[PDB]
């Protein structure tokens, strides 16, 4: 749940 | 496989990390207060925060970087977030000599530093780097060419056995970067001892911007445990990524 | 200043020839004060050795007295750490502190936040040996560690005899029959080494502070003294 | 200062 992974993941 | 990073030319490297720049954010700074440890260290967390957002963003864009998998992503920014932060802080205030330029209405000398504890120390590395900049007249091209070294470099040592052709793939990338420093210095009129010459002098500032990084972390810690000012729930994510 | 009219190869058997000895540990598991103990007795008097290879690095000698404690503060953990991993080529796995005191990375459990650090150590010394690094360019690196790692916390006499070692290093490649393209990328691989190298001594540098007032173990004077310039 | 008698000698 890291913000670093949504923002890395979203596209 | 067949990555697009290995395909690009010198020129094509630059124009891709050119184009991939992130802008130069402005902060909440009002010049009719004057400052306090909360209100100043505030500030710097919003303003690093938002440049935070800006730079996971940038990242994708860095040839080479989308190749990697989701995990080596979050490494390789999680251990060397701080550092970008402060090659582009740097690169900023190179035009203001005793300045460190924050945002183009957030500019700070070493004195208005002293104004949060332990930040001083900081501050004065930051300006000596910025200064090793004007004196070695760092170019635009030489910059972002760094600043993507930190990211791939950083982090490629923390790095089981089959996954060896991710850490070789970076190597590969960063194999490619130095051929476009090189060829940056080939076109200035640079003899080859002058390339190489200058070639080691910039990499040699990335073992201080990594020092830098290591006593900001620890600054940015003990503000954490301080609780003066509150700390984005990024910030405290990308700093509890370093204990 | 005599180190600028040196030749690379008269800077490559000058820096050969400066090399500190290798030094033994007391002799005879391990706990956490007496692996503390016997790594502490150990970079203590390394330290002393260092010291004197820094006189003898051409051109540290021309600097003030205040220029070289002042190199030798800020880099002494990074050219300890440098010259471990050197020594733990041949011995993938493990670490050789002494060639009586060889350690892998379990017995870096005996003390807190230890393994860490030895991880990082095993990781370096794993680079070294996949880039068949040279004793010729180690000498290279340990002698830039020590005029580079201080340099921007004070200058152009420092960088004439950094950009004089990095003659030495393309020379000492160029000699290997590298081609100018591979020179130029295994002097950055090299180079990008020491950010890490430089990233190993912060963590290195506050395990030490930790076991400072944990206590574990008393720390010489000398080593205090080196360890009190980082706070 | 130990660092400064070691490097004088
Ligand atoms: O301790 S710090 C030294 C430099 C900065 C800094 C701040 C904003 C920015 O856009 C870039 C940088 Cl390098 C510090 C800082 C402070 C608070 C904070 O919450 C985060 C940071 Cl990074
Ligand atoms: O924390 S440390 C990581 C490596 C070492 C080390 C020890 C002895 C030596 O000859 C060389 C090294 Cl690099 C650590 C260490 C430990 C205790 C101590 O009192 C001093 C040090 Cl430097």
């Amino acid at each position: 749940h890291k913000i670093l992974h949504r923002l890395l993941q979203d596209s | 496989k067949n990555s697009l990073a290995l395909s690009l030319t010198a020129d094509q490297m630059v124009s891709a990390l050119l184009d991939a720049e992130p802008p130069i954010l402005y902060s909440e700074y009002d010049p009719t207060r004057p400052f306090s440890e909360a209100s100043m260290m505030g500030l710097l967390t919003n303003l690093a925060d938002r440049e935070l957002v800006h730079m996971i963003n940038w990242a994708k864009r860095v040839p080479g970087f989308v190749d990697l998998t989701l995990h080596d992503q979050v490494h390789l920014l999680e251990c060397a977030w701080l550092e970008i932060l402060m090659i582009g802080l740097v690169w900023r205030s190179m035009e203001h000599p005793g300045k460190l330029l924050f945002a183009p209405n957030l500019l700070l000398d070493r004195n208005q530093g002293k104004c949060v504890e332990g930040m001083v120390e900081i501050f004065d590395m930051l300006l000596a780097t910025s200064s090793r900049f004007r004196m070695m007249n760092l170019q635009g091209e030489e910059f972002v060419c760094l600043k993507s070294i930190i990211l791939l470099n950083s982090g490629v040592y923390t790095f089981t056995l089959k996954s060896l052709e991710e850490k070789d793939h970076i190597h590969r990338v960063l194999d490619k970067i130095t051929d476009t420093l090189i060829h940056l210095m080939a076109k200035a009129g640079l003899t080859l001892q002058q390339q190489h010459q200058r070639l080691a002098q910039l990499l040699l500032i990335l073992s201080h911007i990594r020092h830098m990084s290591n006593k900001g972390m620890e600054h940015l810690y003990s503000m954490k445990c301080k609780n003066v000012v509150p700390l984005s729930d990024l910030l405290l994510e990308m700093l509890d990524a370093h204990r």
